[PDB]
Formats: C-alpha cells, structure tokens, sequence
C-alpha cells in the first residue's frame, strides 16, 4: 500500500502532530454518551479524517477500520436512477454526497433519514447505541442538502451523530454550524512533518543523505502531509531507495502547467495569448480539477513573480477576489477563469 | 444522556427566555381559541422551534398531538404537488374528538396546527398554493411558518401570517438561562465567563450551550477542580488570539505586499476561520480612537464587502489577503 | 341579466364594419366575393380584428353552408396530432359548394399548437388543398413552423390608429345613445393604446359608473398606461423627479415592484434618443434589480437604488 | 354509537360503490345518515350529481340513536374506501357481516368485516363538507319516459362504441300511440340515431307536457342537448337497472331514476348544455 | 363559531358596504350589478386590499342562496392546468344555469400563478360562453398574465387602503372587541400597515393579547412598538443624529445601545432611516445616489444574513461618506 495508508495512525494515542487537539479529542471521547455533532475544519491533508477515525476507534473500540463498500441507489425528482458508494463500518457510516452532484438532496433525505429513524436498540441497548455518520467534503453540499440536515440531526440525534470533515466553513450555512461543535485542525509545522518523514524513512530504506531534504519536502508541501509522503515515496522510488540533496522535489503536473500559464501571461499579453491561455485552461478543466483551485493557484503563482510591482499584485488579488465571488455564484467556470486572465494581462501592460 | 441543547430544550412556554413579546401572546391564546396564523422569523438558535413545540404540547398534550399536529420541514419533500394534496387534505380534515382526560386537563382548542418549519426553502409556487388553503380552512386549521430569512417568504403569505420576530439572544437577556444550565450541570467558571460565551455566540444560545458543554467536558477531563477561564472558551470557539491579531495589523501597517502575502499564507495554515478574524479586525478598527473618520468610513465598507463575499462561499485565502492588502493601502 | 357586454353585443358581423387595416379589409372583401380564398395566416396584436375578420370572411364566403363548411378549432379545444389526424375527415368530406367556394378550417390561436400537429397539418394541407382551405389566426407568426408559412399567404394586421378607434366608438355610442365629450373620448383612445376591445370595455365601464364620458370620469376608473409612466420615470433629468414618479405614480398606486422592473426592461428595449452604451448599462442595472426582486427583496429601496444607478450612468 | 348498521348481503353495498365510481374515482363522497336509510351523494364539476340510497330494510340492525339532529352528514374520500374494500373482497366468498358505524362529528367512519374468525376494522377519516341545487323542478316537467334497463344500457354501450362526443334526446308523442324516444349522437360516424321502440315492454310510458307536468299535448318535441361525458355516468347504474325513469323540465335538468331489484334506488341529475336543432327535427322527420 | 377565528378572517366583509377604501371600483361594480350586465372583470392590486372580499360579496349580491351553484371558484390551491381549463371550466360554462340569477360566474383567484397554456386556452372560453358566464380574474402581479387575457378583461385597480378607511375599520374592530386605542397608537398602526388591512388586524389582535386587562386597558404606541418589535420614532431620530453629528465611536455606541434597549433589528432601523433620508433637502444629488446604492446593498446582504455587527458599521460608514459630499 501507499506510505500515506501503510503508516496511517490507527488510534488516538498514535497522533503526533497536534497535542492540544489530541487532548481535546480524548476529552470528547472520555464520555461518549453525550457527544455532540462535530465539524472538523482545517487545511487539506492535516489528518482530519485520521483524527475522526481515531476518535471513532476510541468511542466504539477497535472495529471501525474494517470498511466494506455498499452500493446504494436512488432516483431523482424525475425518473433518473442514481448510484452512490456507501463505505460502512459495523459502528459508523461514511458517505460522500458531493460525488452524486446537485442531487445530494435525495441522498440526504432518504439514506440519512432512514438511518436516523432506526433506533438501533438491540434488546434494551456510546457503543453500538447511537450511530456516527461521516460526511466527507461537507463544503460541496449545494445549500439545500444542508437544509435537510437541520432537522435530521436535531430530532433523531438520540440514535445518530454526525461528524463531518470539511476544508473551510465558508460554504456551510449558519444553521448547520450552529448545531455542531467546531473543531479546528491546524496544519503541522515543518518540524513535525520532518519528524514524521524521519520515522517513515527509519521504518523504510530510502537511505537519506541529509535530513535537510525532508525539510525541503515539508516546505514544498505547504503543510500537506499526504502530499509530503507522496513526494517522499515519489523521490524514494524515482531516485531509488536513495534521497540525495540533488534529488528533484517533484510537484504535480497541473501545478507546473499553471506555472507555465503564469509565465506565458507575464511574457505575452495579447489576444492570441489569451486564446492559448483559454486552451490550457480547458485542458486543465478536462482533468476534473475544480475551477476555484485553478484560480487560487494561478493567483498565487502570479503573486510570486518578482518582476511585478506592488500595484500590479494588488490589482491581481482584487481581480482574483472578484472573479472568485463570480465563480461561486455561477454555472460555467470558463467565463470567469477567462475574465480573470483577461483583466490580469490588461493590467500588467 | 443527551447533548445539553437537546436536554435543556424548553418544555413549556415559561422556559423560553428573552422572547416575551411573542410568548405572552401565545400564552394568552391558551385561554382563548383565536390563535392566528404565525410567522416565526429570527436569527438561528433563538428559540422558534422550541417555542412552537412548547405551545403545541401545552395546547394539546402528548395524546392529542399525534392527531392534531402536522409538521413538515426541509427534510421531506414539499413541492407543489405535496402542498396541493397532503397539506390541503390535512387542512380539510375534521377536528378529532378529544378524550375526557384531554378535555379535563388540556384546553384542546377546536383546530389543528400545521407547522411548516424551514419555510424559506420552499419554492414560490408552493407558497402561492398555500394562500387559499390557509384562508378557506382558517376556522378548522392553523398554520405556523418558521424561517430565518423573512424575505424568502412571499408577500401574500407574509400578509396572512402574524409576524413574530425572535430577538437575538445576547449576554443581557440570556445570561440567566446559561447560568441556570451551569448551576444545574455543576460547571465552575470565573467571573466574566458565561458572558464571553454569549459574546462569542452572537445571538445564538444553541452555540453558547454547546460551547459550555465542550468546556465542561474538557475541564472534567483535565481533573484539577479549577474553574473554566475565558481563554479556554475563546480557544474552543475558534477566536484568534490577540497576539496573532496584533501581528496581522502590524504587518498591515507596514504596507509591504509580499510580507502580508507570506503572513497570510502562514496564517491560513493554522486553520483560523476567515469570518472570525474579519469580525475581530472589525472590532479593533472601529472601536479604536487612533484612526480618523475617513479611515473608518472606508474600512467599514471594505469589511462589509469582504463579509458579503465570504458569506457566498468563496476562497478565504483570496478574500483575507485582498482585505488586508486593501487595509494596507488606505 | 339579459344584456350582453358591448364587446360581444357590437362584434362586427360583416367585413364592412371592421375598422382599420383598410387595405387588408378591402382585400378580404374581394376574396369574399371573387372566391378562391388562399391559405392565409393572420397575425397582429390583440384587439385588432384577426378573428372578427376570419369569421366574417367565412360567413360571407360559405354563407348557407357555414355549418358544414367552417371547422373551427381553437386553444380551448384539444388540437393534438390525434385531432389533426377531425381535420382529416372534414377535409375528405365532399360538399356541393357554389363555384369558387371552398371549405374553411379556422384554426384560431394556431401559435399554441404542438409541432406534431403542425407537421401533420402540412400533410392535410398538401393532400386536400383543392377542396378545403386553412385560415390560421395568431398573435406571433413565428410560432407557426416555416413549412406551414410557406404554403400560406401572410397578412399582417397593424395596430389600429386613433381614427379607426374613434370611428367605431362613435358608432357604438350612437347605437347606445350615451353622453360624451371630446376630451373623454380622447382619453378613452389614449388609454386603449390601439386596442378596440379595451376601448369598448373602458367606455362601457365609464358609462356604467357615471354615464358622462369626460376626462375626469374616464381617468378616475381607468388608469393611464403604466408603460408610459415607466418611460416618463426613466427619462427624467434629475433623480428627484424620477424617484418622485416611482413613488407617487407607481408605488402608492399599487403596482408591484416586479411589474415595474419588467415594464422598465421593455421600455429600455424600445427607448429612443439614448446611446447604445447607455441603453445596455440600463439593461444591466434593470437585470440586477430584477435578480434582487426575484430573490425576495421586493422593496422600494431597491427600485430607488436602480433609478439612482440609471441617473448616475446617464449624467456621465 | 350514534349510528350502526349490519348486513351480510355485501354484494348490495359493493354494487352501490361500483355505481359511485363513474362520478370520478379519487374525490370526496358525501354520506347522509337519517332514520330512513343510508345515502351516498356525489357531485362532479357542479354539472351532474348522483344520489344512491340504501334503505333501512337492507340492514337487520339500524339503530340511529342520534337525537340532537335528524340527519347526519359526513365527507370521506372514495379512493380510500375503494382501495380498502378492493383487498377486503379477496376472500368475499366467506360469510362476511359488514358493520357500518359513526359516532358523530369528529369521529371516523368505521367499517368492520367479521368472518367469525377475523374482525377487520377500518376507520375512515372524515373531512370538512364543502349538493341539492341540482334538482329538477317537480312542477315543470316537459317529458316523462319510463324505459327498460337493458335497452338503455345497450343504447349507452352503443353510443360509447360510436364515440359520441355529444348527445341528443327526443321526446315526442303524436296524436296516436306514436311515442317517439331517440338518443341522437354527434360522433365520428356523423349524425347517428338510436330510436327506442314504441312498444310497451321497452318504453312503458312516454308523456310530453307544456312545462307544467299536467297538460299533455301531441306533435311537439322536447330537445335535450347533453354532454356524453356526463351522460355516460349512468351506464354503470343502468347495468343493474330493471326500469329507468327519465324526467326533464324546461330549465334543462335531466333526472334519471334507476330502481334495482329492495335492491338500491339511484337518482342522477344532469344539466343541459347551452346549444343543430333543425338538423335534429329534419333527421327524425326523415 | 366566529369568535374563535383570527381577526383577519373574523372581520372579512360580507357585503359591499363593508369594503372600505376602494370607492370607485365598488360604485362601478354596484352599478354594473344593478344594470344587470357584468363584464369580465380583472382585479389588480397589492395583497390584502380587498379583492377576494369584493368579488365574493358581489357574487353574494348577484346570486344569494345559490352562490354555491352559480359561482365556480378556482385558486392556486387547486390544479389549473390545460386539462382543468379544457374540462372543468368548459363544462361549467357550457351547461345551463337553471335560469337562476341569469349568467353563471367563474372566479379565478391568484391567476398570476396559472401557466401560460391555461391562460391561452381560457381566451376562447371567456369570449365564447360570455352569453352564459362571466369570468373574474384576481391577481397581484400583472406581468404573469398573457396580454390577450388582459385585453378581454376589464381592469379595476385596487389601490392601497387610504388612512381614512383604515381608521373607520379600526373603529369597527375596536367597538366589536371593546378596545381603546390612543390617537398616537392609531397613527403608528396605520403607518406600520403600509396600506394593508390584514397587518392592521393582526397587530391589533397582538395588542389585545399584550394588554393585561383587554378591557379597561388601552393600547398605547409603546404597546404597539413592543408587540410588533419596531423602533420608536425617537429611536430612529436619535440614531440618525448620532451618526450625523457625533464621532465614529459615539455613533457606534449609541446605535448598539439603541438596538440592545429593546432588541431592535437592523433592517427596521435601516428602513426608518431611509424614510427620513428620503425626506431630506439634499443639494449635491450624489448624496442621494450613494445613499440609495449603498443602503440597498446593505439591505440585500442583510436579507442573506452575515455579521450583524459589520453591517451596522457599514451603514454608519455609508451615511457619513454620502453626507461628506453634501459639504464637498
Ligand atoms: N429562549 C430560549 N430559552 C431557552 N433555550 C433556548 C432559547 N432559544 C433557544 N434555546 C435553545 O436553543 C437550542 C435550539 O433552539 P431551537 O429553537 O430548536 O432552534 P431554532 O430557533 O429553530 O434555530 P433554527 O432551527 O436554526 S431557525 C435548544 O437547545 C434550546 O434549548
Ligand atoms: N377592426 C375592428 N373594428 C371594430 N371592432 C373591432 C375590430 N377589431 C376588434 N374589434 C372589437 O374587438 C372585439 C373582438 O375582438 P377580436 O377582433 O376577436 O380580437 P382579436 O384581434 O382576435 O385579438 P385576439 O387574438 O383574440 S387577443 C369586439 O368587441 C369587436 O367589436
Ligand atoms: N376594504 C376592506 N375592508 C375591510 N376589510 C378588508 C378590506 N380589504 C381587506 N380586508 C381584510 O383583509 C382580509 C384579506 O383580504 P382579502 O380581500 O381576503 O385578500 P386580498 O385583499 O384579495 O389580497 P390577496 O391578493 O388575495 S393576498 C379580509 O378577509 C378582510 O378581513
Ligand atoms: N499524526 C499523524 N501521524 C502520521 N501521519 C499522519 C498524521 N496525521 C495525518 N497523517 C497522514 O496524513 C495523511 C492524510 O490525512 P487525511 O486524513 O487525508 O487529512 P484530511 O482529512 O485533512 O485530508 C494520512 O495518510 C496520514 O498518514
Ligand atoms: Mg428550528
Ligand atoms: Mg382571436
Ligand atoms: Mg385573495
């Protein structure tokens, strides 16, 4: 398996990148009977899902990591048969309503309502009494599945509990946030990522030459542990079980494509350059990369150019904010992704 | 047992704090039988659902409720078809005969109540198909609409429904309830606490009771028998520490775009919410006396625009960086 | 309980009593006498005589066989492809008509028909063109498919002028011996806006309410067309007067904000003496206000803000 | 229990329910409870109304202990009753004793099915009441015809098979025993006519009056223009009719009276269209 | 019976005498009824102005005991698709009225919610059976009705209720409930209604419930403002004066104190300030534009929620900004 999964912490005592948060999780799990609904928010890849699974182990004992997949099908308002993968555990449940699209409403109103209606009592029943359902990517719920959750998890909370993992809580409506306990998961420092990578290379044979390259991995990952371990394995496979200080820090292909787009924008500012930028943006979108991420990375690559003055960067960030707001309240992403670029190269000239 | 929010839910109308302008009217309804159609609107976690459930319990009782109450929320389909058949049929139903126990213990008004919670999520056609359903069967059926944004309720429906605004629960009107919960849950706190909880929870008692529950859980876990301090509740809420805010504003005072860019980049890794930091910046910049009128006039609009953009579900790194850059160039 | 409304009581029964479209009406009378009436599509706006002319044409043409000759179908009747497959037996029917006369199939409101029905109507119009003729009457000619318009002679009815409205009003008045004055009839025509039916209805209402058709009595029960008040509001010089109109003549009169926004959109589309950039900016502002109104904020402050933005983009 | 009725001849109430189906199949039904018997009333679009009546003699027990009011009115949906009795008639060959019950306003309509081993009990929810204005004037009858059930049922079936978008009725009795009664239809075939015979076994009595039900005259005919959508609502009731009585007044109301063999009495009131008259006369003089 | 009904439904007019405010239309329809000819009517106006009441009372003075067999009332609570128009309305219109009260009446309440296909099909039912039936159309939004339908219907506009009509009806309600209302309370009620009878009746019912002794106890303006939760005029004037003259900190403190004194919301304060601003004698004409634009944006944002403390500061900043161009 991958080094992100093979070395995944499988308990609350195995966490080693945030201790205040681990103490808080232990405090929550000491008395599991009055556990409220929890909303874990923080940067991507900090270990929010790992912390949730550790908490579920701590509350329901070992038994929560034995996942198996259930195929569950619905039908939209019209006769549109739909499928959703449901990975389930003897003590908890996990679904990703965002994977089905704008029709997560039927999923929330049928699957979750059915599980919340069942009492789970087994001959006069914390452990296999209430149920825990994990909503992965709670940000992508389309402002309506969050409305169907306001009463589902407030009326049937005696036999079900909700713990949702979301990076950021801007797209989550106020009523949903009000009913839940907010748990913040800060990103680990570079020293902690270096320590984790050192442990991995100690249990592995990557044959490090200097422990200042693990620091380079940590700095290049921008606080993302999954990405850090992915680069570690990448270099420790392309460069053999050997990591020299000359080894190349591997970055995702879409990132370097966005950097090339940035350099093209800075160099060439003309209508034909705009059309080629559109072609590259279409190629990026053809890989199912979300448009907000494309805009964010493009903006933060444009702000990294050393040949731009402060006024150009301020204009770039203002246009980025305006077009991010437009993208949020929009249907087609290409219009806004093109408008941002057009304004950028109309300002740099 | 159960979360303190689902354990201290008001059971009668006398447990509903801070809303007397509406609870008094609903209590006067008990002796009479002229309950009008009600439109409950207000900020989240203000007690609308609790108030209506308490009123229903006091009017009917556990036995007659199952026959004289219909509750429809956003968790179930409420399209035009459902509105035109199911709600209409329930409104057309005859009032069930109350039992002798019910008549001798409860007022048992000669009508039923249809509770449409989260009515703001209903479409305009569904709300239009309600007007004559309420008007024609007003004498045998009553309607209660619960919503957070009154603008999402169409004007014709808002005209026929009596409007009851539920006030925001601040530290001046909900301190007694939180104190009661604390003394009944044996929660020890310093002076100033249980007021900072209500200040952080802007007009929301549900969150001001969940925060207190989490603080008590942690305090019981640590096991030193010491009170809960303001720092602990603040940290648990998600409030940015004052030192980080001071560093942010010093970087803003500097003006350098790349310094601000890197501080924001390292700040977004901490996971702090953009809304909370924006609110703290608002408090700092408006209540200070070191800034001129023009500075405050411009920054109020800047913070307003940033908050409006954040409420729409946008990237917080782009919005926070833009707000700080703008504040650095005023 | 025995009187019929003046709209139906005075509906013309002969082609000579149909005011307006002088040339078109003369052509229709010539077709009535000569015969050999072609397939026709009669378009135009409401209240001009598109159905009072097709029915009169069918009457004066078929005459005594107006019962076995005129198959009238309209939106109130089912007109699916199945019906078009009632329209086939009627066409196949043989009736001994005078020379030059043909059966008429009056499909009133042909713009609301389904496209399958039209694709079958083409078959019927192609196989049975020598015995029966089709007279489509609609409000927008584009709703009839091009293959059907190809086989038909398009006759477009223009808006009725003030003189053809005044002449018919004078006829109806002389028949109803009501009292009037010149200003009252001018106001009735002004509020009619090229509609004969609306003019008749307004005259009937004024006579019933008061009896004397003067300006005051007409205007106290019939309101001046609000599209014109919207146009007056949008062309104001300073914002004071524009907001003043918006309030007094549109808000306190009971008009809904959404109605004002839609009327403003149409007025801007048809506005004159305004630059294209200004027109498109006003269209954008009106669209934003429409969005705000549809989302729930149906307040007078939104309309005031829209007028302020329009003035701001006008003065610069 | 303010009302209680027991019977074992469930086929009678089954035919009563199947005679109420033509008047829409998912809507409200009015049930009038009085000392004389049990009556179901249905109305459609304010243009046609049916009124079946189950007499006290059809039940061994019929209490009606209600004293405050002489008659009791309740409104229950018909789809619920149909869907229930449909699955209850699965084992109808068993000796079932139906028991109707009603405890007053606010109480459900009970329908107990006991087989001496299983006692199924159903409580139908009663709805608010929105049906007499649709009644012919008894002093204004223009024609009164008594027709046999089988002949009328056959004529209605034929008119259904011909389509019969619109229908016409004729009632002329000439100087001699020339009782003419016909059912003309405006159908795809064109102008079709079904003429009832003048013999006394099919047409027992035809009498045409001058709108007063007292003065009989010959040589004049009363014409009724009816929509066959409403006219087909009596076909399912004529299927079990021994004799059918037709009455119409000058206000344009046709009152079909159906008697079954004691059995069940069915009263249907039908409204006349606005309105071909000369075509009718010319076709029947021909 | 009629004593356990809401005041909005208990005080529904039964005859055209009791419909106030709308005088011209009532006079015209009374003359139409007496003359015996009734055209196809269309009633237009704001909600709660008395359209349904007017048409129902007219159809009770036109029919009587047969108001249930001569009038077919269809509204938004009923399906009104193409099939409904083609079958139910067509069969009601074609049939005869048993000669009762001449023509039959069809009332289409809330016709603005009807689909365009149904309205287009109704055109040839309105003008074919006009000899037997008369159609009435009730709508609040005229843009949702086809122009052809508007052409064949006589348009009567129901204006917002004037002050005099509200005063008369409030007096009727008071006498029928044995209540006392001060002149200032009546002013406040008639002003908060915005030409709505239903709002008046609901607020009066809440006022009666608020009073300890519904009889012997008067409804002052304070009671009205407490029950309806609206700012007092003095509160709005004080907030505005603090914003205009005092500094930023004092203005912020005064706004917060005013809102916390009685739990006042921000949207009602915004509206109250907006009216006073509308009255002002501005001399720059960009003050007005900035005020309207900024306050409309703030109101829309409030309509979608957010930080209620950021929005108050936004309001203060918008006012100060706009009223700095006045001195320019
Ligand atoms: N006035 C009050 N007195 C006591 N508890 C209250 C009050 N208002 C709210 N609460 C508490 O707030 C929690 C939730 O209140 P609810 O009224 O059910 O939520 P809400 O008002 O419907 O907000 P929504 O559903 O998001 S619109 C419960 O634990 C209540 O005990
Ligand atoms: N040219 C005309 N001269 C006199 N009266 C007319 C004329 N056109 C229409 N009318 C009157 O309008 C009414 C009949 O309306 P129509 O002519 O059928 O309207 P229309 O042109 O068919 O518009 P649509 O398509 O039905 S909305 C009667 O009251 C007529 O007297
Ligand atoms: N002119 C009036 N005089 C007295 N009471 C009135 C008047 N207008 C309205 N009301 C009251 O307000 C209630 C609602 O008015 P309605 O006439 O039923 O509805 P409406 O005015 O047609 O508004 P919509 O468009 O139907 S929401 C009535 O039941 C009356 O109690
Ligand atoms: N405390 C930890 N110790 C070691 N590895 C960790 C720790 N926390 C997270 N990780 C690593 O990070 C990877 C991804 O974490 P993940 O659960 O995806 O975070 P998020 O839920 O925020 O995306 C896991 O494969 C895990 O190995
Ligand atoms: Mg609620
Ligand atoms: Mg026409
Ligand atoms: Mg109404």
């Amino acid at each position: 398996s991958l080094w992100v999964d093979k070395y995944r912490p499988k308990s609350l005592n195995a966490l080693s990148h945030n201790e205040e948060l681990t103490n808080f999780l232990k405090s929550l799990s000491d008395q599991p009977r009055d556990l409220p609904h929890l909303l874990l928010y923080g940067p991507n890849g900090t270990g929010k899902k790992t912390r949730c699974m550790a908490l579920l182990e701590s509350i329901f004992g070992p038994g929560v990591y034995r996942l198996k997949i259930d195929v569950r099908q619905f039908v939209t308002a019209s006769n549109r048969k739909l499928e959703l993968n449901v990975v389930s555990s003897p003590y908890h449940l996990e679904i990703t309503p965002s994977d089905m699209g704008n029709n997560d409403r039927i999923v929330i109103q049928e699957l979750l309502k059915e599980v919340a209606q069942m009492e789970q009592v087994d001959f006069q029943d914390l452990a296999h009494r209430y149920k825990c359902v994990i909503i992965n990517e709670a940000n992508s719920l389309t402002k309506d599945a969050q409305a169907a959750l306001r009463r589902t998890m407030e009326k049937y909370s005696k036999n079900i509990r909700l713990i949702m993992v979301c990076d950021s809580m801007s797209p989550i409506i106020a009523p949903i946030k009000s009913r839940c306990l907010l748990i913040r998961c800060p990103a680990p420092s570079d020293s902690e990522i270096s320590t984790i990578l050192s442990d991995v290379v100690t249990n592995e044979r990557i044959q490090l030459e200097t422990k200042d390259i693990l620091k380079r991995i940590a700095q290049a990952s921008n606080g993302n542990l999954r990405v850090s371990l992915l680069m570690l394995e990448s270099m420790a496979l392309n460069n053999e079980l050997a990591l020299k200080s000359s080894s190349p820090i591997i970055k995702p292909d879409w990132i370097i494509v966005i950097h090339k787009l940035t350099r093209k924008i800075v160099k060439e500012r003309s209508v034909n350059s705009l059309i080629e930028c559109r072609a590259v943006l279409y190629d990026l979108l053809a890989h199912c990369i979300p448009a907000n991420i494309i805009l964010k990375e493009l903006t933060f690559s444009l702000l990294d150019v050393e040949t731009l003055n402060t006024t150009n960067k301020s204009s770039i960030i203002e246009y980025s904010s305006v077009f991010d707001e437009r993208l949020s309240l929009g249907n087609k992403a290409i219009f806004h992704l093109e408008g941002f670029i057009a304004k950028v190269m109309c300002c740099l000239d | 047992q159960q979360p303190w929010v689902e354990k201290y839910r008001p059971k009668n109308l006398d447990e509903v704090t801070a809303q007397d302008h509406a609870v008094t009217v609903l209590k006067k309804t008990l002796k009479s039988a002229n309950l009008p159609h009600m439109l409950f609107y207000g900020p989240p976690g203000t007690g609308k659902t609790s108030t209506i459930l308490a009123l229903t319990k006091e009017l009917y009782g556990p036995d007659l409720m199952k026959s004289r109450i219909l509750e429809l929320n956003a968790s179930d389909e409420r399209g035009i078809s459902i509105v035109r058949e199911k709600v209409k049929n329930f409104a057309r139903l005859t009032v069930s005969k109350p039992s002798k126990h019910d008549l001798e213990n409860y007022p048992c008004p000669p009508y039923k109540i249809i509770i449409l919670d989260e009515a703001d999520s209903m479409t305009a056609d569904a709300q239009s198909a309600l007007r004559r359903t309420m008007e024609t069967y007003s004498g045998v059926t009553r309607f209660c609409l619960i919503c957070n944004y009154v603008t999402r309720i169409i004007d014709p429906l808002a005209s026929r429904c009596s409007k009851f605004r539920f006030k925001a629960l601040d530290a001046s009107n909900a301190i007694d309830r939180l104190r009661f919960i604390s003394e009944q849950e044996n929660v020890k706190c310093d002076d100033g606490v249980l007021e900072r909880i209500l200040d952080i929870s802007a007009g929301d008692l549900r969150r001001g009771i969940t925060l207190l529950q989490s603080a008590s859980k942690g305090a019981q876990y640590l096991g030193d028998g010491k009170n809960i301090t303001s720092t602990q509740v603040e940290e648990l809420a998600g409030v940015v520490p004052h030192d980080i805010l001071i560093e942010i504003v010093e970087k803003v005072k500097s003006g350098d775009f790349d310094e601000i860019k890197k501080y924001v980049n390292t700040f977004m890794k901490s996971g702090w919410s953009a809304a909370s930091v924006v609110n703290q910046l608002h408090e700092y910049y408006i209540t200070n006396d070191n800034f001129d009128t023009n500075f405050k006039n411009q920054i109020s609009w800047l913070l307003f625009t940033t908050d409006s953009r954040l409420n729409n579900g946008t990237n917080e790194h782009i919005q926070l960086l833009n707000l700080l850059v703008k504040i650095s160039q005023l | 309980s025995l009187q019929l409304p003046w709209v139906e009581k005075y509906r013309p029964q002969v082609l000579s009593d149909i005011v307006g479209n002088k040339e078109t009406i003369d052509r229709l009378q010539q077709i009535a006498k000569d015969g050999n009436m072609p397939h026709m599509i009669i378009s135009g706006m409401p209240g001009i005589g598109k159905t009072t002319s097709v029915h009169c044409l069918a009457h004066e043409l078929l005459g005594r066989s107006y019962a076995d000759g005129v198959l009238e179908l309209n939106a109130s009747d089912d007109r699916g492809i199945d019906v078009v497959r009632q329209i086939k037996h009627f066409a196949q029917k043989k009736l001994h008509l005078p020379p030059g006369k043909h059966k008429i199939v009056i499909l009133d409101e042909a713009d609301s028909m389904t496209a399958g029905a039209q694709q079958a109507l083409r078959r019927t119009m192609e196989l049975y063109s020598n015995s029966t003729r089709f007279a489509f009457a609609c409000n927008q000619s584009n709703k009839i498919i091009e293959p059907l318009q190809s086989r038909c002679a398009i006759l477009r009815y223009s808006k009725l002028s003030d003189e053809d409205v005044l002449k018919r009003l004078l006829q109806i008045i002389k028949l109803e011996d009501v009292k009037y004055t010149n200003d009252g009839l001018e106001a009735i025509i002004f509020t009619a806006e090229g509609d004969m039916r609306q003019a008749i209805n307004n005259l009937q209402s004024t006579v019933a309410g008061h009896g004397l058709v003067n300006a005051d009595n007409v205007f106290k029960i019939v309101d001046s067309p609000h599209p014109l008040i919207v146009k007056k509001m949008l062309l104001a010089s300073n914002l004071e007067d524009s907001i003043q109109i918006l309030r007094t003549d549109l808000w306190k009169k009971g008009y809904s904000s959404i109605d004002i926004v839609t009327t403003s959109f149409r007025v801007t589309k048809n506005l004159a003496q305004v630059k294209e950039s200004v027109r498109l900016e006003m269209i954008k502002e009106i669209g934003l206000t429409h969005m705000r109104i549809l989302e729930g904020v149906g307040t007078y402050l939104q309309l005031a803000s829209m007028l302020a933005k329009i003035h701001k983009l006008n003065n610069k | 229990n303010k009302f209680s009725a027991s019977t074992v001849h469930l086929e009678h109430i089954t035919t009563a329910l199947s005679c109420l189906t033509p008047f829409g199949s998912k809507d409200d039904v009015l049930i009038f409870i009085d000392a004389d018997g049990l009556s179901f009333v249905r109305e459609n679009n304010h243009v046609i109304k049916i009124q079946l009546l189950l007499s006290r003699e059809l039940f061994m027990s019929y209490s009606y202990r209600n004293e405050t009011e002489d008659h009791m009115k309740l409104c229950v949906k018909i789809n619920h009753i149909l869907d229930s009795v449909s699955v209850m008639n699965r084992n109808s060959d068993d000796i079932v004793e139906c028991t109707l019950s009603y405890d007053g306003h606010g109480s459900p309509f009970v329908l107990i099915f006991e087989d001496s081993f299983i006692s199924e009990r159903v409580e139908y929810s009663t709805y608010l009441i929105k049906t007499n204005g649709l009644e012919l004037d008894r002093e204004r009858i223009s024609f009164e015809a008594i027709i046999k059930g089988e002949a009328l049922h056959s004529a209605l079936k034929d008119l259904k098979e011909i389509g019969c978008k619109e229908c016409y009725v004729y009632a002329k009795t000439e100087a001699n025993d020339e009782n003419v009664f016909a059912l003309i239809s405006k159908s795809q075939l064109g102008f079709s006519k079904i003429k009832l015979p003048s013999n006394r076994s099919i047409l027992e009595k035809l009498q045409v009056f001058d709108g007063d039900s007292t003065t009989v005259i010959d040589g004049f005919a009363v014409i009724g223009f009816f929509d066959f959508t409403s006219f087909d609502k009596i076909r399912k009731s004529t299927k079990i009719a021994s004799k059918v009585l037709f009455r119409m007044d000058v206000h344009g109301v046709l009152s079909v009276n159906i008697l079954s063999q004691p059995g069940i009495v069915i009263e249907v009131c039908m409204l006349e269209k606005e309105s071909a008259q000369t075509e009718i006369e010319l076709l029947m003089e021909t | 019976s009629k004593e356990n009904l809401p005041w909005v439904e208990k005080y529904r007019p039964e005859t055209l005498d009791e419909v106030y405010g709308q005088n011209e239309v009532i006079t015209t329809v009374r003359k139409f009824v007496d003359e015996g000819k009734l055209p196809h009517l269309l009633f237009y106006g704001p909600p709660g102005t008395g359209k349904t009441s007017t048409i129902v009372a007219l159809a009770r003075e036109i029919y009587g005991k047969n108001y249930s067999n001569m009038v077919l009332e269809l509204n938004a609570s009923d399906d009104r698709g193409i099939d409904v128009v083609r079958n139910q309305i067509k069969d009601f219109a074609s049939t005869r009225q048993i000669f009762s009260k001449g023509f039959k009446l069809i009332i289409l309440d809330e016709a603005d919610a009807m689909t365009n296909a149904a309205q287009n099909a109704l055109r040839r039912v309105i003008e074919r059976y006009t000899k037997n039936t008369r159609f009435c159309v009730l709508a609040n939004y005229a843009h949702k009705l086809t122009p052809a339908l508007l052409s064949r219907c006589t348009r009567f506009r129901f204006q917002p209720l004037p002050q005099e009509a509200i005063e008369r009806r409030i007096a009727n309600v008071l006498v029928h409930e044995k209540l006392k209302l001060s002149p200032n309370a009546e002013k406040a009620l008639i002003e908060l209604s915005n030409g709505d009878m239903r709002r008046v009746l609901n607020v009066l019912q809440s006022c009666k419930a608020t009073l300890d002794n519904p009889d012997e106890d008067e409804i002052s303006d304070d009671v009205i403002y407490e029950c309806c939760g609206a700012p007092r005029p003095s509160d709005l004037k004080a907030v505005l004066k603090s914003i205009l003259e005092d500094d930023w900190g004092t203005a912020h403190y005064t706004l917060n104190k005013v809102r916390s004194a009685k739990g006042l919301a921000l949207i009602d304060l915004i509206e109250g300030i907006v009216k006073i601003l509308e009255d002002y004698e501005l001399q720059n004409e960009e003050t007005r534009v900035h005020l309207l634009t900024k306050l409309a944006d703030i109101e829309y944002s409030i309509s979608k929620g957010g930080n209620d403390q950021i929005q108050g500061s936004a309001v203060i900043g918008a006012i100060k900004a706009s009223f700095e161009n006045e001195t320019v």
